């Protein structure tokens, strides 16, 4: 029924109100053949990589409206350690490793009384870039705990702050309006999701696989997927119910193919 | 020797949609292969049967939700025209697809959710009336249209795919004419029985609408879109 | 009928399911990838050069350079700035007379309809004219050539480099107009409609791919630098996208309610 | 001058970026505080408000119903985008040029407001029409809302004796500008 | 096949008109599968 | 009788590379047979496998050898881009065929010779690196990438042959570009032992180097040349 | 691995020769000699001639000689000057007007790929003007033919003797260019793009091929003499190498440091 | 075949077109034997 034990390697992990595991864009995405565009043997999955990595997320309170996101770049949480996600050695040997082709499959966890209300839209996002700050830089870790979640405003449902390049004294600047790297909030459930309702369920359950332009991705700059759970309805409550549920994440790479060995990155 | 034809009136006409090739001009190209990408669009219409949120003016700060109150009133909760420029359509998938196209024919399937808590029990009753000179508001006026009674319970969601009624075979998308009560009728979310929480549950739950496009939703004819997303 | 969207996936219904009905005939395969973008549509309006140019020296460019703007159409749904891929669109409400007004595109049929990421096609460019009797030629370089900007001295006329080359220049007859299909000639798999991974570049941002564009048309005048005119003329460049492919859905451009 | 001035203006160019996002409930403040202290028919006064596009919220006007009616607009303003203080200053431009043409001999000051200072395709851009509106005669003040360097407003104002914390900025501004009104006619 | 309507002739090659995929060695089927 | 025809848009165009042909002019010529002559080059992939000198700025009169100091230092003893533009490529045959070009595609072979004297030993390795932010200069930097020891013997030649690694299936033969630390990534000669030569023999002998092309070298898309070799 | 390069035959490896590794699969053809020399590229800008013509007389030519230069095109890739081929190529840098510039000529997309020693191919010559609407004509003549150069009074009109012969006169539409494909007519077997022997010719200069050619145009206003325009007109001579052979690898052109 | 994609039809014979050789009477091999 409903019990789904989801072994991996030597972390498994729970559920008791499992929906189903949302398998994206195809039956089976553990499915992948090696990168066309190398010249070497990859260093394929091993068994001390084949594990979930669960990592804490920011919480969920009444004050956070409706449409605010909270943005967890794949592979990019396991390099800036984004809610004590520490990679353990998927991350030792990201860093030592030029290209990485894998396809996730994450677990959201939020445990809801039945006497609270509220709706996340937990989705696999791809390419998208709502970690970096309208100004180019990445966020870091002060910066994800000095908002705690990020409003949807009209720049990320324009895509007006999306990073640019500074064009420099000679041109006069252009009024941005308009970058395609946009939410559009209401269409969001094209992606691949499901719905951490406060009555249904307490995981949601996706797996998707490896997308994008290239046949593998550089390591350190890739975003090819980005979970992204976006408050639908917000959190309601009576005085006396258990005020700011934590939400946690559990990603897990199935099948990676790391090409171009070297030595561990130095910027 | 020479082939003696006699070229038409359309000589040296560049059409834009011309159903035909061109000359190349660097060919012999082998490209990358992508075998790799999982996921190919073979047709929009895989995108418009996926159902996206609606947007509804609370009681450019739009909720995809109903908030559903307390109090009894015998109107429609929600209320809204089935036509696919109304500004409760602009951005799903079905009606902004369907606004870059002039026809359309088939059954928009308006997906409801009752985002509420699990221990709240009601019903709500879910009118689509056809084309008449008033719009339905009360309930007895709204029974006797297409409806059906929807029961919270442990599953919470329902799927009430409104019919396509229409004299000619493929609606106009976008009905930004000189108006009148608009065909094609309108939709409407009525509360049949309120809704009864236990004791220290929170007062107002919500329903949250989706709008997603039936197994026999088509459209035709691609027009100019509108440009006006960018400014 | 009775269903969980927390599920995520809603199989679509008709009337029959609930009701008493029937299905009704399919219409018409007009949403069909492979058919709606195969229709050309206008890209960006490009002055003809008349000399040898100079191309646009990447960003940030300082004042003083003595460089050829709006003369190059990076041929690319993308939004572009003064003739290079950016990740913005930017369009000038009031363009004082201080600085460069950058040349800025953007294919606003394309990102209407494109609800997807990745985004493989052919190119047919055809080059119409804004100028009564013009007898323009349209060069080309691929994604990842560079534009050859000098002149040599024929005869005490100085033809420039971008007569000729490996690449099709295209000469347009009087009055005419120039068309063309362009093979997939990026290096990538498929272009990225969305990107969001870091182009490891002069210096590295967010968001902007690298080589995602069919290549770069311009239109010069066939005559050598001498018989140069003063008058600008312009050139507008129509595209279409021969067989088409197109993977990942995604989201469609927010159409606000103001 | 020791001519008085015929006219007296004042320019509220206002940041609206996404900076000062939290910082908007404190700006408009500022600018109610001195609209609704200099009550005077000599003084006019407009809104000018920049994120990514320049644009007047209110022309030169005097009439204080109209001046009300601006400021009831300045309250619901949603901060966000980028920081262009240039096309804030190209609005009172093109009002200081537009009013230097009536034969009065008026006296155009102008309020700057940035949390989030600008980059150096930005920053050149606005000393550049800094240094065109006190071509066109003007008096430009710089406030500035919190961490802020000084010397990236030192060229966008008169000097460093032109820049004020916001704390401060009432306090100063409270008979700075007053001090052109006894010296007008 | 697209928006083409020449059923009857191709003057042009397939390698020249089109751009194959080099070798690496009706049913709308969904974009998501609940498993 | 005629056939009616309709001219396209690019009718009376020249294109400079059409492919097909035109109308002949002064035909029915037999030519003299040239069966006589030997070597016909069927493809110009024939030349960049033959290896040609690289060019080294000695410690416009460069040096195609690496003269070896027997001085200890833990940086490499020449480090070049594997980059097609860089100047230690103009002059071979695998970096002016391919400068002629827009893409290639394959495995560049760097083969070196001792060109000391007989009696001579010593090893020496050598590190390609794939591009990192940093050109690694000491030997434990450089003994972790692709290396290759190799002991002067008998037999005074080594072909290292520099893998292809990159993302895109054709990297592009012309870098210059706004540039950084440079993909390909570098090529470095590190001495690991020194080299002990007997009494009454020459200090610093001389490492001869070459540059070929793989038996998978492939070449794309050609692209006007640079006309500067005749000024 | 182990090699003699001594030997002077190196087998060309791949990844999987040292390291484990693999072949990469082959890109294209696109170094084919056949598919490489196929395409057009400009030769030599000349005059267009409105008169007989006298045709340049041999070397060394005196001062006085009243003759026609800059106006016969010796259709060939290696050096030429004033329509006669040459060893080296010369270009005027500091042109004063102390004497008659000699219009030199050379392929420059040829010889930075010309790695071989004897090449033989047709031709096909295309004559773009370099004149809005000019109606000319491209003369001809064959490897080892000479000018026919008088002309004879039809109507009391010089007509010369250029517009007839047996050697094919091309005329153009106006606004037109001409078009056609010549086939190999010298005497030599193949064409030497470098030559070592010496012409026993007027008086033998080592390096210089005697019949490395495939002809010699010129182009003309089909006008007689007394309708002798003013201005001077030009034409410019593209050139493709149709079914182009190559033997005998050499070197590529000597890329300088500076 | 060299840059012709005219697989389909030539009008001139081959004598017109090319230029034959009159008579006297994939793998790449290497331009240099060691023997
Ligand atoms: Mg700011």
């Amino acid at each position: 029924d409903r019990v789904t034990t989801q072994t991996a390697g030597n972390t498994a992990i729970n559920t008791q109100s499992s929906l189903g595991v949302l398998c994206a864009y195809v039956e089976d995405p553990t499915k992948s053949d090696p990168p066309s565009s190398s010249t070497d043997q990859p260093t394929t999955t091993f068994t001390a990589i084949d594990r979930w990595y669960t990592g804490r997320l920011n919480s969920w309170t009444k004050a956070v409206k409706t449409f605010s996101f909270q943005a967890v770049p794949l592979p990019g949480a396991f390099l800036s350690r984004q809610g004590g996600l520490n990679g353990g050695a998927f991350t030792a040997t990201l860093h030592r490793h030029f290209l990485m082709k894998c396809g996730w499959q994450v677990q959201v966890q939020c445990n809801l009384t039945q006497f609270h209300q509220g709706a996340l839209l937990v989705a696999m996002v791809p390419e998208t870039t709502l970690d970096v700050k309208p100004d180019g830089k990445a966020k870091s870790l002060q910066e994800l705990n000095e908002e705690q979640w990020v409003e949807m405003s009209d720049d990320y449902r324009t895509g007006k702050n999306m990073p640019f390049q500074s064009l420099g004294t000679y041109y006069r600047p252009p009024n941005w309006t308009w970058g395609p790297n946009f939410i559009n909030p209401y269409q969001v459930t094209v992606f691949p999701h499901q719905i951490l309702n406060a009555r249904t369920s307490t995981s949601v359950d996706i797996n998707v696989p490896y997308i994008g332009e290239t046949p593998t991705q550089s390591s350190e700059t890739q975003n090819s997927w980005t979970l992204l759970v976006m408050v639908l309805v917000p959190l309601d409550y009576k005085e006396g119910a258990t005020t700011d549920p934590e939400i946690t994440f559990s990603v897990r790479p199935t099948s990676p193919y790391f090409n171009g060995l070297r030595n561990r990155y130095t910027t | 020797g020479p082939i003696p034809t006699a070229p038409r009136e359309n000589s040296l006409m560049f059409l834009s949609t011309t159903p035909d090739d061109t000359v190349p001009a660097y060919g012999n190209v082998r490209t990358p292969p992508v075998n790799y990408l999982p996921g190919e669009i073979t047709d929009l219409l895989q995108l418009a049967r996926i159902p996206t949120l609606m947007a509804f003016g609370r009681v450019d700060a739009y909720v995809p939700y109903v908030a559903v109150p307390t109090q009894f009133d015998d109107k429609p909760l929600i209320s809204f025209p089935i036509t696919l420029s109304d500004p409760v359509y602009q951005n799903t998938l079905v009606g902004a697809i369907s606004s870059n196209f002039a026809n359309y024919r088939g059954c928009i399937q308006i997906t409801l959710t009752f985002c509420g808590p699990m221990m709240a029990r009601g019903k709500f009753l879910l009118s689509y009336s056809p084309p008449n000179g008033t719009q339905p508001q009360t309930l007895s006026e709204a029974m006797q249209c297409t409806y059906s009674i929807w029961d919270i319970g442990l599953n919470s969601s329902w799927t009430f795919v409104i019919p396509y009624i229409s004299p000619s075979d493929y609606r106009e998308t976008r009905a930004i004419t000189n108006s009148v009560y608009s065909a094609d009728g309108w939709f409407s979310l009525h509360k049949l029985t309120k809704i009864t929480l236990p004791p220290d549950c929170p007062q107002s739950p919500c329903i949250l609408f989706f709008a997603s496009a039936g197994e026999d939703y088509t459209l035709r004819l691609p027009v100019d879109c509108n440009p006006s997303y960018v400014f | 009928s009775t269903d969980n969207a927390e599920t995520g996936v809603i199989e679509a219904g008709n009337t029959d399911t609930d009701f008493s009905g029937e299905l009704a005939a399919p219409g018409s395969n007009h949403t069909n990838v492979k058919f709606l973008f195969d229709r050309s549509r206008l890209l960006n309006v490009i002055k003809v050069l008349e000399k040898d140019a100079v191309f646009p020296r990447p960003f940030p460019t300082a004042t003083g350079t003595q460089q050829d703007d709006g003369y190059f159409c990076l041929l690319t749904p993308r939004p572009t700035v003064a003739s290079r891929p950016a990740t913005r669109f930017g369009l000038y409400v009031s363009p004082s007379d201080s600085g460069v007004l950058a040349n800025t595109s953007l294919d606003f049929n394309f990102y209407s309809l494109a609800c997807f990421t990745y985004f493989r096609s052919d190119l047919e460019v055809t080059v119409v004219s804004l100028e009564p009797d013009l007898e323009f030629a349209v060069g080309w370089f691929p994604s990842g050539s560079e534009y050859q900007a000098s002149s040599f001295v024929y005869d005490q006329l100085h033809v420039p480099y971008h007569f000729t080359g490996r690449t099709p220049r295209a000469f347009a007859s009087k009055g005419g107009k120039v068309s063309f299909v362009l093979p997939w000639n990026s290096v990538s798999s498929v272009l990225p409609v969305r990107w969001g991974g870091a182009s490891k570049l002069s210096s590295a941002t967010r968001g902007l791919p690298a080589h995602a564009d069919w290549g770069t048309i311009y239109a010069f005048i066939p005559r050598p630098n001498e018989k140069k005119s003063t008058a600008v003329k312009h050139v507008a460049v129509y595209i279409r996208y021969k067989n088409a492919r197109a993977w990942c859905p995604s989201m469609l451009p927010f159409r606000s309610y103001k | 001058s020791m001519a008085c001035y015929g006219g007296f203006d004042l320019y509220f160019i206002l940041d609206k970026s996404g900076s000062v996002l939290h910082h908007w409930n404190e700006i408009y403040y500022f600018v109610e505080q001195l609209a609704h202290k200099f009550i005077s028919p000599q003084l006019r006064m407009s809104f000018i408000v920049f994120s990514t596009r320049g644009t007047t919220l209110m022309k030169l006007t005097e009439d204080r119903e109209q001046i009300r009616q601006g400021l009831e607009e300045l309250q619901k303003v949603l901060p966000g985008g980028d920081t262009y203080m240039h096309e804030g200053f190209e609005r009172a431009s093109e009002q200081i040029y537009y009013e230097n043409r009536q034969g009065y001999r008026t006296a155009s000051v102008i309020i700057a407001l940035t949390d989030g200072e600008l980059h150096e395709d930005l920053f050149f851009y606005s000393e550049r029409e800094a240094n065109r509106s006190r071509d066109l005669g003007a008096i430009v003040y710089a406030v500035g809302v919190k961490d802020f360097n000084e010397t990236q407003l030192a060229r966008i104002a008169d000097s460093k004796d032109h820049v004020f914390p916001v704390n401060d900025g009432f306090q100063a501004l409270q008979g700075i500008i007053h001090s052109i009104l006894k010296k007008s006619c | 096949r697209g928006n083409n309507g020449n059923m009857t002739f191709n003057y042009y090659a397939n390698t020249y008109q089109n751009s194959v995929d080099f070798s690496t060695s009706g049913i709308l089927n969904p974009l998501g599968y609940l498993k």
